[PDB]
């Protein structure tokens, strides 16, 4: 039962926080962090689609600006 | 230019783009299309805009 949350941030600190989260989430279950971004280019941030949906178990996107 | 392509990824399509950019400073393209793309007909547009 293992899955994989993509999402977009700043900084690595609110991913972090998301694991300790996905811990929390394990607490009921398999849960795995993607490599999230916030890239400063929409070209570049629409090349990274390959580079984030190329699994399987890729989940929702959570977009930061 | 004509140039073939096969029917393949569209994020392909869009480093075909400027490929064919690289090819030659082109101003103007025709592409011929599918007849089952709309969700494609989604994509292209806001690139190009």
């Amino acid at each position: 039962k293992i899955v994989n949350i993509g999402a977009v941030l700043s900084t690595r600190k609110h991913e972090q926080m998301f694991r300790e989260a996905v811990n929390q989430a394990n607490k009921r279950i398999q849960l795995q962090a993607t490599s999230v971004t916030h890239k400063p280019n929409a070209i570049q941030m629409a090349l990274s689609v390959c580079e984030d949906l190329i699994s399987s178990q890729v989940y929702a996107i959570l977009v930061s600006h | 230019e004509l140039v073939a392509m096969n029917e393949t990824d569209p994020k392909s399509i869009i480093t075909r783009i400027c490929d064919l950019m690289s090819d030659r400073k082109i101003q103007g393209v025709v592409f011929a299309d599918d007849t089952d793309q709309e969700a494609i007909a989604q994509i292209l547009d806001f690139i190009s805009a």
